[PDB]
RNA sequence: CGCGACGGGGUAUUGUAAGUGGCAGAGUGGCCGCCACGAUCCACUGAGAUUCAGCCCUUUGUCGCUCCGAUUCGU
RNA sequence: GGCUUGUGGCAGCCAAGCGUUCAUAGCGACGUUGCUUUUUGAUCCUUCGAUGUCGGCUCUUCCUAUCAUUGUGAAGCAGAAUUCACCAAGUGUUGGAUUGUUCACCCACCAAUAGGGAACGUGAGCUGGGUUUAGACCGUCGUGAGACAGGUUAGUUUUACCCUACUGAUGACAGUGUCGCAAUAGUAAUUCAACCUAGUACGAGAGGAACCGUUGAUUCACACAAUUGGCCAUCGCGCUUGGUUGAAAAGCCAGUGGCGCGAAGCUACCGUGUGCUGGAUUAUGACUGAACGCCUCUAAGUCAGAAUCCGGGCUAGAAGCGA
RNA sequence: GUCUCCAAGGUGAACAGCCUCUGGUCGAUGGAACAAUGUAGGCAAGGGAAGUCGGCAAAAUGGAUCCGUAACUUCGGGAAA
């Protein structure tokens, strides 16, 4: 089985070769899946506060 | 004076002119040294570029920072559906090089083929080869035909078959006129060539009897179009400062006083790409046979049942449904482009060459974005089936 | 083994990264790069393990109008590992070392790259996170 | 005989449309809980919009066109 | 630019002496023979109905009197390093502070940071800091107007559409089309590091290599866009300021109103892939072998032999040619 | 290049800029393509003047309210430090 890692900020899952890892001061690792949640994670937008973000849809109930 | 510094020059004078080229399908301009003592075999091969993607496999390289580790990589996908061998042509060693003896050709040639024969082919008469297939019905037109064949077989040293591509199979590439070459064919002697190639007339040769995996292969085609260019696209030279009148995209010095000439070493704006290209060294990681698992995505560690057309079909080609041969890195050409494989002309005897490919995952999502979904059902049960 | 493959270049000369060792200097000034034959106008440039020549701009006087070798642990640019995962950090750092790459100081702030941890025994051992 | 024009599906981008309803909403103004005002919030709604113009497949379905011509070329 | 080469630069011959011993490993006093035109002078032959006058930037090509790289000979060459000399110009010769500079000097990297030519290459290529008009200041000089291979600051850099060259683009090349041959021309790869050899050979010790092999990297070249990164008037979606359509809804105007994200396309050592093999030879070391009963790499005849050459491969394909 | 009179609404400190009403006007030869070079306007990973004679050019700062404001000074300033 294939092991696949989930993008912090959305929650997406990250297949193998592709991927941006962000490396906080604080030795905190990010896995982003693309330069969307890059740019809006760096903007210190919040996900629970963007809809399409699994973190919105779990405390929604979606 | 001498130069204050000195860098390299900029560019190669070894592909000049940069003029289009002109041909738009690959030439072959050198095949591979014939071996008697081997079987008769083709040793090029027709195909279009699909596409790119990338793969993940474990490395096995003792000593290597990599040794086993994973590493993701660029392939190219290029269709190869099999080849139709229309034909034969000898040719004889003579002290003003090869000349060509004599081309036989098969009965039958399909509506492909003959299109290509024609600048417009719906307004003709469609006369092509009518006569000449005629002689293949009568027995004194059958001893000819045999007749010519002996000659061959007396006199010929260098055997080509005339092939071209079953195009009408891809329907994405929007072509019904099918491209032939001369391939050559090595091994054995020149009877069981010319034999060899008589036995395959309106038979289909498919891509595995030319290449297989793990083997490196060259590619050779035409690059990707660019019109009229400057020379700092075109050639590489650096920009002048800002504040020059009459602009900086330029060469400040196109010569010195003398000679009183420009010189053919000096970079000049004018045509970029569209020039004719072979490249060395190209590692077959995966050849799909239609109707096998080997034509599927699927991997001995991923068994996610899925096609190698990523989801959405590769972009401006279509859906691969013929076989194909995936191959590291990447291809001269745009998409839908046909390229021409051939047989290295070196002894492959590096690590890298000998190396048993092992592909662990294959990606399939979409290529027009940045896909997430490697097949079209994972992405409807994301969305409760939208 | 192996030697380390290229990574991408995101500090050029006069580049001014933080000191993440406990010396006393607070930033280091690369002036040069180990290992650059170059090119006209290239200005020379390192990654994570490159060892460079700088001087520190602020930290204790001891340290300052001095040349000193030191190794680069972090870079903001971000650089593509072989499994196909482009990283980068947060900010730029290094250590300050001595010809043999030995550290000048005891301990290091922060991660450092797995990169710079191979080439350099000496700054592995002092590190807290090696990613 | 496929092509062409719609439409559909695939794919992708954005980030949840308009309308309706709400015992959500800091409060405030009247009447005798009712009524009026209210940014915003929630449900319908990963919704709506856009998606070849150089993306992929294609009648479930609709429609059109399939060629008036012109210029030359001979061992 | 030309003649000349005193001067500048580079090289040879003789051998007093230096070199612990020892003229000649490496040096060459006293003398003496040359080369060079990347110094400066000498001259005034060409140009005063005008050849744009410093340097840098950019870009190509050429030279060798070779800094590094390939192959070798010599040593006061144990090893390591270094020095002398040979074939050799294929490849490379960098990032900066100060100065308008050329020159110089220092910091740093590097295998190395060699020296030069091309109208002191290159201004209808740039730049204009300097020099070298007119404004102005100082110092010295002059009675003064003014002067200063003294200092200072401000001071318009024009034109190509002609011919040629060069770059690409059609056409021509005796019906038309397909597939090919091919003269000839161009051409490209490059250097370094780590591991192993090995703490081994060598050496009293200190110190301290190399080939093969493995894994990477530098410079360069040719492509390419799966991924990351960049570019937005997809004017794609959302948000938002001012105005405006009686409101709402939905839009529009502010030449792209602004902001976030943004597919596609294009694109970066900021991303990825690839970059080649025979023959003949140079220096040099040898084989057999006389001349010269011996000896001798040479005279006849042979061998090994390189970042060399030629081919192959790669690019182009002729009023060349075939099926 | 050439003297002067009349001067609406919104935003705003404002006959600033931006949009609108009265009045005026679409007058600048048009069409098709979207190469190089150019002119004008922009943006850009990481570094941040290493560029260059020289930060030339561009970028950054910018309104208002509150807090706070050094050397020096001719006591006025400096200061929107
Ligand atoms: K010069
Ligand atoms: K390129
Ligand atoms: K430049
Ligand atoms: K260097
Ligand atoms: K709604
Ligand atoms: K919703
Ligand atoms: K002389
Ligand atoms: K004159
Ligand atoms: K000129
Ligand atoms: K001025
Ligand atoms: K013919
Ligand atoms: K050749
Ligand atoms: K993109
Ligand atoms: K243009
Ligand atoms: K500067
Ligand atoms: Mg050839
Ligand atoms: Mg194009
Ligand atoms: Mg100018
Ligand atoms: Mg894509
Ligand atoms: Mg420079
Ligand atoms: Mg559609
Ligand atoms: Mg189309
Ligand atoms: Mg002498
Ligand atoms: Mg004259
Ligand atoms: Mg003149
Ligand atoms: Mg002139
Ligand atoms: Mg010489
Ligand atoms: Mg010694
Ligand atoms: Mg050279
Ligand atoms: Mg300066
Ligand atoms: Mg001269
Ligand atoms: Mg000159
Ligand atoms: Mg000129
Ligand atoms: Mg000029
Ligand atoms: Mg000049
Ligand atoms: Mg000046
Ligand atoms: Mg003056
Ligand atoms: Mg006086
Ligand atoms: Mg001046
Ligand atoms: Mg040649
Ligand atoms: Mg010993
Ligand atoms: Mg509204
Ligand atoms: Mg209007
Ligand atoms: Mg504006
Ligand atoms: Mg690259
Ligand atoms: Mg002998
Ligand atoms: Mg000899
Ligand atoms: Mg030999
Ligand atoms: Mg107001
Ligand atoms: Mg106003
Ligand atoms: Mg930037
Ligand atoms: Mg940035
Ligand atoms: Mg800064
Ligand atoms: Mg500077
Ligand atoms: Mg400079
Ligand atoms: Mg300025
Ligand atoms: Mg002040």
């Amino acid at each position: 089985v294939l092991k696949t890692e989930l993008c912090r900020f959305s929650g997406a899952k990250i297949y193998p070769g592709r991927g941006i890892r962000f490396i906080r001061s604080d030795s905190q690792v990010f896995l982003f899946v693309n330069s969307k949640c890059k740019h809006y994670f760096h903007n210190k937008l919040k996900p629970s506060k963007l809809t399409w973000t699994a973190m919105y849809r779990k405390q929604h109930k979606k | 004076s001498h130069r204050k510094f000195e860098h390299p020059r900029h560019g190669s004078l070894g592909f000049l002119p940069r003029k289009r080229a002109a041909r738009h399908r690959g030439k072959v301009k050198a095949f591979p040294k014939d071996d008697p003592s081997k079987p008769c075999k083709l040793t090029a091969f027709l195909g279009y570029k699909a596409g790119m993607t990338h793969i993940v496999r474990e490395v096995e390289k003792p000593g290597s920072k990599l040794h086993k580790k994973e590493t993701c990589e660029a392939v190219t996908i290029v269709e190869t559906p099999p080849m139709v061998i229309v034909g034969v042509v000898g040719y004889v060693k003579t002290p003003r090089g090869l000349r060509c003896l004599n081309t036989v050709w098969a009965q039958h040639l399909s509506e492909d083929i003959k299109r290509r024969f024609y600048k417009n082919w719906c307004k003709s008469k469609k006369k092509a080869f009518l006569k000449y297939s005629k002689k293949y019905e009568t027995d004194e037109g059958k001893k000819d035909i045999q007749a010519q064949l002996e000659k061959l077989k007396k006199y010929a040293c260098v055997i080509r078959v005339l092939a071209h591509t079953q195009i009408r199979k891809m329907k994405g590439l929007k072509q019904k006129k099918a491209h032939l070459m001369e391939i050559q064919v090595n091994g054995g002697s020149i009877a069981q060539k010319v034999d060899f190639a008589y036995g395959f007339f309106e038979k289909q040769v498919p891509v595995d009897a030319v290449f297989q995996k793990d083997e490196m292969i060259d590619i050779i085609g035409v690059t990707k179009g660019k019109g009229y260019e400057g020379v700092v696209t075109r050639w590489g030279v650096t920009r002048l400062p800002r504040k020059t009148h009459r602009g900086l995209r330029k060469v400040a010095c196109i010569g010195a006083w003398h000679p009183a000439r420009v010189s053919f070493t000096v970079a000049r704006a004018g045509q970029n790409g569209y020039h004719h290209r072979t490249e060395m060294n190209k590692k077959v990681y995966k050849l799909g046979k239609v109707g096998q698992e080997s034509h599927t995505a699927l991997t001995e560690f991923d068994r996610t049942e899925k096609d190698i057309t990523p989801i959405g079909g590769f972009p401006h080609y279509g859906v691969v449904k013929e076989d194909y041969l995936l191959i590291k890195g990447c291809c001269v050409g745009t998409k839908k482009r046909v390229v021409t494989l051939r047989q290295s002309l070196l002894n492959q005897t590096s690590r890298v060459a000998l190396e048993e490919i092992k592909l662990k995952f294959i990606d399939t999502s979409s290529k027009f974005g940045h896909g997430r979904f490697q097949t079209t059902q994972e992405k409807q049960k994301f969305y409760g089936r939208l | 083994a192996g030697n380390k493959f290229r990574m991408s270049l995101g500090l050029p000369v006069a580049a001014t990264v933080n000191c993440a060792d406990n010396t006393g200097a607070k930033n280091l000034y690369i002036i040069s790069v180990k290992g650059i034959k170059g090119r006209l106008n290239r200005l020379p440039s390192a990654c994570v393990g490159d060892m460079v020549m700088a001087t520190v701009k602020k930290g204790k006087p001891d340290l300052r109008k001095k040349v000193m070798p030191a190794v680069i642990v972090r870079q903001r640019k971000p650089w593509r590992r072989k499994d196909g995962v482009f990283m980068y950090f947060e900010d730029n750092a290094g250590v300050i070392v001595n010809p043999k790459g030995e550290m000048k100081g005891s301990a290091i702030t922060g991660p450092i790259g797995k990169e710079c941890a191979d080439l350099w025994p000496r700054i592995a051992s002092a590190a807290n996170a090696i990613v």
